[PDB]
């Protein structure tokens, strides 16, 4: 179908990484 | 109130808890301390930790920003009573208008309460010290609880740490400046003379110092009770910050405004006007900058407080880092303090002292009556004493209560021949002389204990040279061979070669009285004087070893290699002083003055060119005869400048002298005479171990360690601020061309927007507020010690170089790394970008719902503003992808990255907290209806990555032109 | 900045603080700073060209359900005209005389390109592929007499000058798109018409449940009986095979309107493929607001 493009996958994917991205920068930041 | 100055010393019993000696008693103290409050005075309440909130939240530049959700939530009330369908649209934007204000508040407060934390902390950093004589045996205490009843023991130099009346008095000085406004000091006595209680001599008073003698006093109010208890800024680099903000607020309010009645004339809907001239306004203003700068300052400042360098004001940090001369003092400060005894010289022969258990026996410890004289005389004079728990340990560490000579010559003494206490007790100290500055000499004739001669010994130390007319007759075997010419050529050459290698030279002197003068019986006094003192029985000299410092002799490396001019001041003679300067790199190699060239190519001193010469030594006492003009071009013509046998007192005539020709000085000083010198200059120093309280109330700095070498670690702390400052102010500046040009393509090329206003302030608050305050905790480069210093009269932190850097080449290449995505995003779903030129009108319209695109289907009015939500969520996106190579370029200024490394924590956490607020903002459930954002594809991450590249790329290769070609068109023009 | 003193020297001949020929390069330097800018911009942009096809888009799921339109262009969805006066209705048949022009029997007598196509709704018509192998693509022709009382072989005012007017429907085209009407369990869909396999059905009702007792009579003029869109026509091919294409119409007259009043009008299309939405109010759907004033 050339008319559907389901966003939930991408929507999954960014989620996860905006978690991680956070995570990581506060395992950065109390590094001290 | 009357204060206890009338009742004598009787009544001073019969007033508090029995005590006028021997110290007061622990119970005594814990019941006083009770009694009433303790010596601190009370400070006035400032405002709570809500107020300094508000000023935040609602302060300035957030005003427009409550307007904004005030009128947003008025046309939302407006549109819900009279019309159906309400359709809540400004109650998002009321929200989102509502939350910027709140987070941008909440980080302008937790950056000022932290600097406010830090810079409390430097209170109780070096308390105040009072010195008491309570029961234990005279000791120091913190000065935040002494009690009433109390004796305590001042000297000159010393603080008054609470109210006083004085019981026994050595004419002390107190200035009275602090409650009269008299500049002159006051002598105090223990009697009772002036009726008011005020103007008296009983008393003394909080806040005021006795300069000269010493007291003992007695305490009679503590804390808020006493005279001063009762009763009762800005910094250049600030001050700079504020009027470069005023700039870019009129600019950007210009151009607000313009954008402002340039929308409504393409029907703009005038709630959405409003909210874009505030969205403009508020995001093309730094208003950052103004909390970074005060963290820029008070971190340096802690900084500096971690390398033993405590600063007053922060007024005093800017200003130490434009340092161009340094008049240090030597003793202490360049060298350790702690000499040790090296090279005597007597009957025609340099010795060694042989300090060490290895006993060479230089003809020591033996019968030779020339060095026993000279022994007894080193040892009858010195004046200090040992502590208790002393006589138990070695020769390698001895407590001593003295100056650093004596203490020295007893080291010595207490090594070779005995005790020392029963040699005291052996010849009577009849009559003292304390040590005078006038002429340096030290006296105390003596006695014999019940007989060794029929002609008593009086003694004489004290500068050779000024005491080579009182003393000539030399001491060989005990004869007294009187004056002889060569004799005084080999004193001389004993002379330079003892001040050659660095030693302060003491002679020695004695006579054979008779008993014409003194009997048996009544002595005679030293007062008034009665005894020949020319042609005296010399002995010989004893000279001095002392080691300069440990991280000395390269800090005056790094003093030379930034173009930092040094000074130094002594009271030595100037061939001891050259040899010091010429130890520790003061005048370093291939300097020499016209003495060295006069005596190399041997032609007299006094018809020398003084052009070749660029090192010079001034003695003290062509110092006070010479005029501003001879002064004002020795200063000027030499380089290596050293000041020898000088009084503090000119060491001020020095210190403006530097200043006419444009020099930032800093002072070095620890007496009380060089109090009018601390606060001429630039920026005084006081020490922090030695030095009394007079000297530390009227300088910028303390040393807390007494080291040289900290004076240059702080000048690179200084120095540091400037560089982190213009780094910060080139990264905030860089994100207003893509806030600004999206508009005007808008207008002038006809296409649809790119750029809305609620990504406008996304931008602003995301890409603006932590990474731009992370420049801030940038290390140093490797070249801030090889610049010259900055003149702060042609110098400022804004160029022409550092605006069309920002705004002219950096800022281009992120307008563009947006509109490619742009043209990406809306050439993939049917909008080719030639098709794009001239379809603004129709786009536009709410009533025409098939807009025709390349491929010839037909688009509904949301169907094509979804995409255009989708064009401005990657505008943004875009935006933040450029803001990080914008970010990495901008932590150096003439290294390159890869020799700088990623040791800032901060900078990291300021990337990831970017891209975590776009991945959220784009791709979370719900921003659909509020923000109007909308998913992106994950292959549309990756358009702004070329120009990111290429921003990079870029810079690096100018700081590679700029590294290997100094001097350079591109130095010139793009270095800012 | 001072004033004279900085705007010319001649004593060391430097305009604004820089002497000429540092002015030249200055200027040299930006001139090629931005010269090599655009060039890159034009460059990635025509690298991106590359990956875009010329018969399909890359994404067509922002058009995926079309909208549907009518064609006399009004300003909010809003008809109101007096019909014995002829300048309130003048802009309204100007209107429809312009978008009729193409449609008109004497512009599709190009038997190579235009083809005849049955008069009775039939399946899709398959021209091939998106693959340029046979050059332009033929379309149906769409005949006008098939609008009858709406066409203007008659009254030339499309009716607003005795009272009823009337409004021509249209589906949006979307690229590659077969409209599939609903099944026929005989419980789907709302309420009650006559079904045909070939026909996306259309039909137009009141909104409120004053408009339902005031709208009076409504006419359909189609393809057929069966009042929608017919499919043998679709999916269009796109502006690039298929110029001079034509999608098929459906006009609708109301012969009873109630006089003075403004009356709101709903028009639905049902299907499979169709749908709708509570943001997009002209998305498979649209209303319409007519008044006639006496
Ligand atoms: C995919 C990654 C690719 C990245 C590519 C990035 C390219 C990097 C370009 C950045 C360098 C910026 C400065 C370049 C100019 C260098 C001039 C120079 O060498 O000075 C010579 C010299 C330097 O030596 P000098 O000046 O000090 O000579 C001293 C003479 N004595 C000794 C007698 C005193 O300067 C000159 O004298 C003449 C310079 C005149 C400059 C005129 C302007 C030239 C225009 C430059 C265009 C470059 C734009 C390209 C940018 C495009 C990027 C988007
Ligand atoms: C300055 C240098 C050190 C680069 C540092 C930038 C960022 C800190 C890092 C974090 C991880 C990197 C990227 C790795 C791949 C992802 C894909 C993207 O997620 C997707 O793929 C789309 C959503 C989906 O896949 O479902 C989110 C951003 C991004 C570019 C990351 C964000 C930015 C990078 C370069
Ligand atoms: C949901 C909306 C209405 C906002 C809700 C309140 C905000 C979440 C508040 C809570 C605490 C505030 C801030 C207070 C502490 C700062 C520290 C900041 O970290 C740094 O400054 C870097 C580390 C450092 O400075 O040492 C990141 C989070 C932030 C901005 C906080 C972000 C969120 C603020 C504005
Ligand atoms: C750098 C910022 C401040 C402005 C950049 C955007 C430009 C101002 C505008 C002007 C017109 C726009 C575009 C409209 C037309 C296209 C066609 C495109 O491809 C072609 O030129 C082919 C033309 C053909 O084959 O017919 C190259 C230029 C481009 C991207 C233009 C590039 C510049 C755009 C985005
Ligand atoms: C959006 C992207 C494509 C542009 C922004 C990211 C930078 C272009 C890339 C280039 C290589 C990356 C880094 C890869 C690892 C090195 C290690 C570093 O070397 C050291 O650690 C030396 C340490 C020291 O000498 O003290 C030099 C910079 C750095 C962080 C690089 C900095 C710049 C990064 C993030
Ligand atoms: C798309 C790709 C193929 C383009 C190629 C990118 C270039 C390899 C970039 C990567 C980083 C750039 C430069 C930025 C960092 C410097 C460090 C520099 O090393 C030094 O320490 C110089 C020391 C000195 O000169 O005193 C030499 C290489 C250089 C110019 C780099 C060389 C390669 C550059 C031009
Ligand atoms: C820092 C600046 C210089 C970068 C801006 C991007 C390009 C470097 C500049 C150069 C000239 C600009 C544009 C000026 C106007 C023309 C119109 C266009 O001519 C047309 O065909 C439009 C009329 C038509 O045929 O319908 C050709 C390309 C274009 C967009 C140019 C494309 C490139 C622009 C945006
Ligand atoms: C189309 O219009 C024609 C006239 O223009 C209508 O034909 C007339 O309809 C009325 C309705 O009662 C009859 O009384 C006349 O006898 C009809 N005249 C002719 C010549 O047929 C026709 O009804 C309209 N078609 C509709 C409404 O579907
Ligand atoms: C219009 O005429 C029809 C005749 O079939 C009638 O049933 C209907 O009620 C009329 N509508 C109005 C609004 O008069
Ligand atoms: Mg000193
Ligand atoms: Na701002
Ligand atoms: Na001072
Ligand atoms: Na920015
Ligand atoms: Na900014």
């Amino acid at each position: 179908d050339p008319f559907y493009y389901d966003y939930e996958t991408v929507r999954n994917g960014g989620l996860i990484f905006a978690g991680l991205a956070f995570i990581v920068g506060l395992l950065i930041l109390l590094s001290r | 109130s009357m204060d206890d100055h009338k009742l004598s010393l009787d009544e001073l019993h019969r007033k508090y808890g029995t005590d006028l000696s021997r110290g007061l008693t622990s119970a005594r103290a814990a019941e006083i301390l009770a009694r009433d409050g303790p010596n601190a005075l009370t400070p006035p309440p400032t405002t709570p930790e809500w107020i300094k909130f508000c000023r935040q939240l609602f302060g300035g530049f957030s005003m427009l920003l409550w307007i904004g959700a005030i009128l947003c939530f008025l046309a939302y009330s407006i549109q819900a009573a009279t019309e159906e369908e309400p359709q809540n649209d400004n109650l998002y934007l009321g929200v989102v208008l509502s939350a910027v204000v709140i987070i941008t508040g909440c980080f302008s407060y937790y950056q000022e309460a932290k600097s406010s934390k830090i810079m409390e902390s430097f209170k109780n950093m070096v308390p105040q010290q009072a010195l008491v004589i309570r029961n234990g045996e005279k000791m120091s205490i913190n000065a935040e609880e002494v009690v009433v009843g109390d004796l305590v023991e001042v000297k000159g130099g010393d603080r008054i740490p609470a109210d006083l009346r004085i019981i026994s008095a050595n004419g002390c000085k107190v200035d009275n400046s602090s409650l009269t406004g008299e500049s002159e000091p006051q002598t105090r006595s223990p009697d009772f003379t002036n009726e008011n209680p005020l103007e008296t001599r009983n008393i003394a008073f909080f806040s005021t110092n006795c300069v000269e003698g010493t007291a003992r006093g007695i305490v009679v109010y503590t804390g808020d009770r006493t005279v001063m208890g009762r009763i009762a800024g800005q910094t250049p680099i600030a001050a700079e910050i504020e009027h470069f903000i005023h700039i870019i607020t009129g600019v950007a309010v210009f151009l607000g405004v313009s954008f402002f009645i340039l929308s409504l004339i393409l029907e703009y809907t005038w709630l959405e006007a409003v909210i874009f001239l505030i969205g403009i306004i508020v995001a093309n203003v730094p208003e950052g900058l103004l909390a970074t700068v005060t963290v820029c300052l008070t971190l340096t400042a802690k900084r500096m407080a971690r390398k033993n360098c405590l600063v007053k004001n922060l007024e005093a940090v800017e200003t130490l880092g434009s340092t161009s001369t340094i008049c240090s003092d030597k003793t202490g400060t360049l060298t350790q303090n702690r000499m040790t005894v090296a090279h005597m010289w007597f009957d025609n022969q340099i010795h060694e002292a042989d300090t060490t258990e290895n006993q060479s026996g230089v003809s020591f410890d033996k019968t030779s009556a020339t060095w026993l004289a000279l022994s007894r005389i080193a040892g009858l004079c010195n004046r200090a004493v040992f502590q208790a728990n002393q006589e138990n340990l070695p020769i390698l560490k001895r407590a001593v209560a003295g100056d650093a000579s004596e203490s020295a010559l007893l080291k010595c003494i207490e090594l070779c021949c005995g005790s020392v206490k029963e040699m005291r007790e052996r010849y009577a100290k009849i009559v003292e002389i304390p040590f005078n500055s006038t002429n340096k000499y030290q006296l105390s004739i003596h006695k014999n204990p019940n007989t060794s001669e029929p002609q008593h010994l009086l003694v004489m130390k004290g500068a050779p040279e000024r005491i080579l007319d009182r003393c000539s007759s030399i001491l060989l075997h005990g004869k007294e061979q009187p004056l002889d010419e060569e004799l005084k050529d080999a004193f001389q050459n004993a002379y330079l070669e003892l001040g050659g290698l660095g030693e302060r030279v003491l002679g020695f002197c004695h006579l054979f009285l008779p008993d014409e003068q003194f009997p048996e019986g009544f002595q005679f006094d030293t007062d008034d004087v009665n005894f020949p003192i020319d042609n005296l029985c010399f002995v010989g000299l004893i000279s001095m070893i002392d080691p300069p410092r440990a991280a000395v002799p390269d800090a005056v490396g790094k003093c030379r290699s930034a173009g930092i001019k040094v000074i130094m001041v002594t009271g030595d003679h100037p061939i001891t002083a050259k040899a010091i300067a010429k130890g520790v790199g003061i005048i370093s190699e291939g300097n020499e003055t016209v003495e060295d060239i006069a005596a190399r190519l041997n032609i007299p001193v006094s018809q020398v060119n003084p052009r070749d010469a660029k090192a010079c030594v001034v003695h003290g006492s062509d110092l006070k005869d010479m005029t501003s003009e001879q002064l004002d071009d020795i200063l000027k013509y030499h380089t290596e400048i050293v000041f020898a046998r000088t009084s503090p007192q000119q060491k001020l005539i020095i210190v403006e002298g530097c200043q006419r020709q444009g020099a930032i000085v800093a002072v070095t000083g620890d007496g009380v005479n060089d109090s009018p010198a601390l606060k001429k200059a630039d920026i005084g120093v006081a020490m922090g171990i030695a030095g009394s309280d007079v000297s530390k109330q009227a300088a910028d700095m303390i040393l807390l360690d007494d080291n040289f070498a900290s004076i240059v670690t702080g000048v690179e702390e200084g120095r540091l601020i400037f560089d982190n400052l213009k780094k910060s102010i080139a990264y905030t500046l860089t994100s207003n061309i893509p806030e600004i040009t999206p508009f005007l393509i808008f207008i002038i090329a006809n296409i649809p927007l790119p750029l809305g206003t609620v990504t406008i302030l996304c931008i602003d608050l995301g890409t603006d507020m932590v990474p731009a305050i992370s420049l801030a905790y940038e290390q140093a480069e490797s070249d801030i010690m090889k610049r010259q210093p900055r003149n702060p009269k042609t110098d400022k932190l804004v160029n022409e170089r550092l605006i069309s850097m920002a705004y002219g080449q950096i800022g281009m290449i992120q307008a563009l790394g947006g509109f490619f995505t742009y043209f990406v995003i809306l050439a993939e779903n049917g909008f080719l970008p030639i098709h794009l030129l001239g379809l603004r009108v129709d786009w536009d319209d709410r009533w025409i719902n098939d807009v025709e695109d390349s491929y010839g289907q037909q688009w509904t009015y949301e169907q094509r503003k979804i995409v255009e939500f989708t064009c401005h969520t990657a505008f943004f996106v875009s935006i933040v992808v450029v803001q990080w190579a914008d970010l990495v370029i901008c932590k150096t200024r003439r290294n390159s990255v890869f020799q700088q490394g990623m040791k800032n924590k901060i900078l990291i956490f300021g990337l990831f907290e970017e891209t975590a607020l776009a991945a959220f903002l784009s791709y979370c459930p719900g921003m659909g209806v509020a923000l109007r954002m909308y998913p992106l594809k994950p292959t549309w991450w990756f358009c702004a990555f070329p120009y990111s590249l290429l921003i990079f790329v870029y810079d690096e290769v100018r700081k590679l032109i700029i590294r290997r070609r100094p001097g350079g068109w591109v130095e010139k023009e793009t270095y800012y | 900045g001072s004033w004279k003193k900085f705007i010319w020297n001649s004593e060391k001949k430097e305009f604004l603080g820089r002497t000429g020929g540092s002015w030249f390069k200055i200027l040299l330097f930006y001139v090629i700073f931005y010269g090599c800018l655009a060039g890159i911009f034009i460059g990635t942009i025509q690298v991106m060209l590359l990956t875009i096809s010329e018969f399909k888009p890359t994404y067509q799921d922002r058009v995926a359900p079309p909208g549907l339109t009518q064609i006399p262009q009004i300003q909010k969805t809003e008809i109101s005209f007096r019909p014995n006066d002829p300048k309130s209705y003048e802009a309204y048949v100007l209107n429809i005389v312009r978008f009729l022009e193409k449609y008109k029997d004497s512009a599709q007598r190009d038997d190579m390109i235009f083809e005849d196509c049955g008069d009775v709704p039939s399946e899709p018509k398959e021209r091939g592929d998106f693959n340029h192998e046979r050059g332009e693509r033929k379309v149906c022709r769409f005949k006008l007499e098939w609008l009858g009382n709406c066409s203007g072989l008659n009254d030339e005012t499309y009716g607003y000058k005795e009272g009823k007017p009337c409004i021509i429907i249209k589906l949006n085209r979307v690229l590659g798109f077969k409209p599939k009407p609903p099944k026929n369990e005989s419980l789907e869909t709302y309420p009650v018409m006559k079904y045909n396999p070939n026909v996306l059905p259309v039909q137009c009702t009141g909104k409120r449940d004053e408009d339902k007792d005031k709208v009076g009579n409504v006419e359909y003029f189609g393809l057929g009986n069966s009042p929608g869109f017919p499919l043998q026509y679709y999916p269009y091919y796109g502006k690039l095979l298929q110029p001079k294409y034509l999608q098929p119409l459906l006009a609708v007259q109301f012969t009873n309107l109630t006089m003075d009043t403004e009356i709101r009008i709903e028009c639905k299309a049902y299907g499979e493929n169709i749908g709708y939405s509570e943001k997009d109010r002209f998305q498979g759907r649209f209303d319409v607001k007519i008044e006639v004033k006496s």
